[PDB]
RNA sequence: CCCGCAGAAGAAGCACCGGCUAACUCCGUGCCAGCAGCCGCGGUAAUACGGAGGGUGCAAGCGUUAAUCGGAAUUACUGGG
RNA sequence: UAGCUAGUAGGUGGGGUAACGGCUCACCUAGGCGACGAUCCCUAGCUGGUCUGAGAGGAUGACCAGCCACACUGGAACUGAGACACGGUCCAGACUCCUACGGGAGGCAGCAGUGGGGAAUAUUGCACAAUGGGCGCAAGCCUGAUGCAGCCAUGCCGCGUG
């Protein structure tokens, strides 16, 4: 459950560190954002030799939420952080490679299976 | 190129109207003027003046062979 | 890096814990010795010392302990025992 | 010569400066060679010396002389540089070698063919 | 390595040529085009630009650029003002 | 680049290492270092030697040889005569690889080779004949060390093109 100006962390080795939501994609006037959905973000903190720089704008998909996500049975999995991974601003391709921190089981969506293959756990 | 002008300096329509004219057409006119030519400028008498500095030096420098 | 030297890791780990068990064993007897030293009872410490004496030698000759440290331990303690005589 | 302070301060040997700041130990350097133009010599001469600005692989931006009576340079087509002044154009200190990577040698030359990169006509 | 067969057969270009610095004229373009380590050459008889012939030097190398020392007593203790 | 330093200066005692030692602790003392340049910063592997020079010196340290240091970055320890270790292990980190998505693998500054960078630097060749090293009373066995061939006029030398 993410909305505007929410400060997140990047789970990949792209080069960023601190991002911030500038818009939740899909659906008109939609407020929140599910754990396996995409949002337009920006870079508020990056490493010197990163592939991207501060202030740049591009797409990214969330992975971890402090609110977490429920399961078909009723169980829920909360995290102690809000993280995401960068995507290609026009092709949805994940620019970052090495992903840290476990992800969700529901993301077996084929377009993120690439991420799940490089995902460490769950 | 949506060229937008805003007129607030007057009380009636016609004055804010005419002020919008020059703020557009003249602004169009000022943004259209450009530089033109004249380059380069060629030497007229240096081609004559420099001749002395060369011949005077050549003639004098002839003290060489021993 | 397909080498036969990979066996030298598992072989050495068997030797690692083996000496490890032997190492702390020595320290325990030293603490046994030092225990009576804290008390001051010379005979008890003498008993503590004379029990680990034959042990340190059989560990010195086994290759884990070099002669110097073996000889050094017999020196300082016994002299200190004379202080607690 | 007051050897006392000589021991306090030795003979400070002056450092030998360069003449080709292109890059020491590197006899030649390649450059993208942009800005193709022509200038005019100094006081004693009168001509139209063709030169070019060259962006070095070392990041530097130098100006070199285009030696020849006919070139085929196009503000690009990387070339090779070498040391050497001309004593005519204040500011240049490098020569451009005809018969370079992407800059042909001069055409219709006979003498000094090893120079200008023109191949010897055996036919 | 030694021996025999063999048509003189299969094997030469590079730089420079005014002085420094060995070695020249003619023709062509005419402060234009160009040369250049240094001084400098070039405005219609150019030994320095271009071509041709000839000459000099070197040699399976020859020129160019880069680097250190020397010359440089221009860091001088040797050995300066 | 002008003051710098507090296990830092030393002593006693315990501990510790193959062995001396603030190598490490407790207490006492407040000293130690610095213009013959300390600390701080930048730069660089060192020497035998090599280039040059009349000499004295100036420059340099590829290659032949000895010494030190490192092994993808950093940290650590074990085994062992000896390493705190190139072709071992554990941890952290960065960058790649495979997938059965569970879970694992990788370290060419070893020989070739590859991409890139660059002005520019070569075959993904043959063999233990030779010398040497490792186990064994001995016999054998292993080695891109090494010994050779190739690519290039890069250099030194020699001859030829009558």
């Amino acid at each position: 459950m993410i909305q505007e100006q929410t400060m997140l962390n990047v789970a990949d080795n792209s080069g960023a560190r601190r991002v911030m939501c500038i818009k939740v994609l899909g659906g008109s006037h939609r407020r929140y954002a599910g754990v396996g959905d995409i949002i337009k973000i920006t870079i508020k903190e990056a490493i010197p030799r990163g592939k991207v720089k501060k202030g740049d704008v591009l797409k990214a998909v969330v992975v971890r939420t402090k609110k977490g996500v429920r399961r078909p049975d009723g169980s829920v999995i909360r995290f102690d952080g809000n993280a995401c991974v960068l995507l290609n601003n026009n092709s949805e391709q994940p620019i970052g490679t090495r992903i840290f921190g476990p992800v969700t089981r529901e993301l077996r969506s084929e377009k993120f299976m690439k991420i799940i293959s490089l995902a460490p756990e769950v | 190129g949506v060229i937008v002008i805003k007129a607030q300096e007057y009380r009636s329509q016609e004055l804010n109207r005419e002020a919008a004219l020059a703020r557009l057409v003249a602004m169009i006119k000022e943004l259209t003027t450009e530089k033109k030519a004249r380059r380069p400028t060629r030497p007229t008498r240096a081609s004559k003046e420099r001749r002395l500095a060369s011949k005077a030096q050549k003639s004098s420098v002839k003290a060489m062979r021993g | 890096n397909i080498k036969s030297a990979k066996k030298r890791a598992i072989q050495s780990e068997k030797a690692r814990k083996h000496n490890a068990s032997r190492r702390s064993m020595m320290r325990t007897f030293i603490k046994k010795v030092y225990a009576a030293i804290e008390a001051g009872d010379k005979a008890a410490a003498q008993k503590a010392f004379n029990e680990m004496q034959p042990i340190v030698d059989r560990q010195a000759a086994k290759g884990l302990i070099h002669k110097n440290k073996a000889a050094r331990h017999k020196a300082n303690l016994t002299a200190q025992i004379n202080k607690l005589a | 010569a007051t050897v006392n302070q000589l021991v306090r301060k030795p003979r400070a040997r002056k450092v030998a400066k360069s003449n080709v700041p292109a890059l020491e130990a590197c006899p030649q350097k390649r450059g993208v060679c942009t800005r193709v133009y022509t200038t005019t010599p100094k006081k004693p001469n009168s001509a139209l010396r063709k030169v070019c600005r060259v962006r070095l692989t070392n990041g530097f931006e130098v100006t070199s002389y285009i030696g020849g009576e006919g070139h085929n340079l196009q503000e690009h087509s990387v070339i090779l540089i070498r040391g050497g002044r001309v004593k005519d154009l204040p500011g240049v200190r490098y020569h451009t070698v005809r018969g370079a990577l992407d800059c042909s040698g001069v055409k219709d030359r006979k003498q000094a063919r090893s120079k200008y990169g023109v191949k010897r006509p055996k036919a």
